[PDB]
């Protein structure tokens, strides 16, 4: 509790983002662990309730069968508003404690008492922002009572005023705050294709890979050159190369698979769902690779 | 270039769509208005290249806020949402209309405050002036929002010698017989309701549960309306608004017993 350590390896799981859509193709008993987006189950802050009462019974059904992870989106963790005022300590911290989650992931953006302004705003890669965000991440982890990992972000422009690269920023951030890392491999792959000079090899060598608690394997698409990270396409092979490469250099605790929103998830997307085996065969491949490097 | 200054800049751009027309149309250095502060123009000059991504950072902000207009409706007024979807109103045309008046405000986790401003906005829309039954249902839903918001930091009154009205329940005197829609939610906004006033009590079983609707007598509404201020040390039975100076039992005591079970009033313990 005074200083958190990386939990033991717990296995592969699915994100459980589609509430009604994924439980129908639920397969066997090999999942064991699933993720829970804390934003979907949180109640408004101008009310007296912490969790949505409809989601209160759903967590009871699953907390017994499967271990359920926490994910902090739209929490305004690394914003400029006071930490006590942010939705992270007011709703996300008790939700992870209510869920009995071993650790909690957290995206690496900006947020000041507002959600949906978080994306497309990576933290300014500067030693000034390193000191500020590490102080917040170290204090926010104290309130969580559990390890706090930071999910790497995919974007189109880095924040103006960047004094270093993303790998150096994340390395200096978790070293000063003592927090951990959540490695989204498709975000790494997206930044390699759409950014001028994103050294994929230097990125892996610069990160403290012994701080990586969880891994994310997803797949997006693009057609003509506009939008990416749709989190829908089949897990591409370059991302699969990073999954096998990461397991040979460090030892995470879990790995989750992200997929699309049930409706849109962007300005123009699709929602048809007849390729359910496309996901089952992805979870099968990533699960077999884990046993190949199993401790 | 402080990180707090590049954020304040985009918060100003996303809320002022007049500034968006200047940045998108004119990509030349001085063609975009130098009315942007000298510190602002330096940050815009970094975005001089890749202005297409800036035009993609907007719209995305607007698409999410237009969808958030529906979440705020599903969170605060799920019945009003189902009635509005049945009569086929362009909520997208109303999301853009509501958000433009608010300068594309990001309500964030203040979903009940969001919903309360939405229900007040839709109560004046010309598309909804022809549906008074839905207009009545929305005001009922607006009291459910005021029920949750009134429990964030309520004035904690200690249990004492007088009948107290709790903050875990509100009352709404309807204009139509809204019970027909509450008892038959498949007819939400579809069927026709009579113009008979009802006394629906929005209350909460527990502080961590979904709020409920229930109907009470006009006598029970008199018992609740006379407890606005806890002037009720047996004076409540004297306070029938000069219509009755009688202190009764069973006829009025059983109603007070049900109101306590519904967490509406606190008996003098
Ligand atoms: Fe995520
Ligand atoms: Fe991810
Ligand atoms: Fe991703």
């Amino acid at each position: 509790m005074p200083d958190f350590v990386k939990p033991a390896p717990i296995g592969v799981g699915i994100q459980y983002n589609p509430e009604i859509l994924d439980w129908f193709p639920f397969e066997d008993i090999q999942v064991d662990i699933l993720e829970i987006l804390l934003d979907n189950i949180m109640a408004p802050m101008d009310g007296p309730q912490i969790i949505k009462p409809s989601a209160q019974a759903m967590i009871e059904r699953l907390g017994q069968k499967f271990t359920l992870l926490a994910h902090s989106n739209y929490g305004c963790d690394f914003g400029f508003s006071a930490l006590e005022e942010t939705a992270a300590v007011q709703r996300h911290v008790p939700l992870a404690k209510m869920l009995n989650s071993p650790w909690v992931a957290n995206h690496c953006f900006y947020g000041d008492q507002s959600w949906l302004d978080i994306w497309s705003s990576p933290i300014q890669f500067s030693a000034a922002e390193v000191a500020r965000c590490a102080d917040r991440a170290q204090s926010l982890q104290t309130l969580y009572g559990m390890p706090l990992a930071h999910e790497n972000a995919a974007y189109y422009l880095e924040c103006p005023g960047a004094e270093m690269r993303e790998a150096e920023f994340l390395a200096r951030l978790v070293q000063r705050s003592g927090t951990f890392l959540h490695l989204d491999l498709h975000n790494i792959y997206t930044n390699h294709l759409n950014l001028k000079g994103f050294d994929l090899k230097d990125y892996m060598d610069t990160l403290p890979l012994d701080k990586v608690i969880s891994v994310h394997l997803a797949g997006g698409s693009w057609h003509g050159g506009l939008y990416h990270d749709w989190h829908d396409a089949c897990v591409p092979e370059p991302v699969w190369d990073l999954y096998e490469d990461l397991l040979s250099r460090a030892q995470p605790s879990a790995v989750i698979l992200e997929y699309q929103g049930q409706a849109h998830h962007a300005q123009t997307r699709i929602m048809d769902a007849s390729d359910e085996s496309m996901i089952v065969r992805d979870v099968q491949r990533a699960q077999a690779i884990w046993s190949r490097y199993n401790r | 270039m402080e990180a707090e200054q590049v954020w304040k800049l985009w918060r100003r751009v996303l809320r002022d769509e007049r500034l968006q027309a200047q940045l998108f149309s004119a990509t030349d250095a001085t063609h975009w208005l130098s009315g942007f502060s000298e510190s602002e123009s330096k940050i815009l000059s970094v975005y001089a290249q890749q202005f297409d991504r800036v035009k993609w950072f907007v719209e995305n902000y607007q698409f999410r806020l237009v969808n958030s207009f529906l979440n705020a409706l599903e969170t605060g007024a799920p019945l009003s949402l189902r009635a509005l979807l049945h009569i086929n109103v362009d909520l997208n045309a109303q999301s853009k209309a509501f958000l433009r008046d608010r300068q594309w405000r990001d309500y964030g986790p203040q979903v009940y405050t969001y919903c309360e401003d939405v229900l007040g906005f839709l109560a004046e829309a010309d598309e909804l002036q022809g549906y008074p039954e839905i207009l009545d249902l929305m005001r009922l839903e607006r009291e459910s929002v005021r029920l949750y918001r009134g429990l964030v930091d309520p004035e904690s009154l200690p249990a004492d010698n007088r009948y107290q009205r709790t903050s875990m329940a509100r009352l709404y005197e309807t204009r139509f017989a809204l019970s027909g829609w509450l008892r038959q939610k498949d007819q939400l906004g579809l069927t026709r309701l009579p113009e008979s006033t009802e006394h629906v009590l929005i209350y909460l079983p527990t502080l961590q549960a979904r709020h409920k609707f229930t109907l009470i007598n006009a006598q029970a509404a008199r018992l609740y309306n006379c407890l606005e201020q806890p002037q009720s040390a047996a004076g409540l039975f004297m306070l029938i608004n000069s219509d009755s100076a009688s202190v009764p039992g069973s006829a009025d005591l059983a109603l007070l017993d049900r109101l306590e079970q519904l967490n509406a009033i606190r008996k003098p313990l």
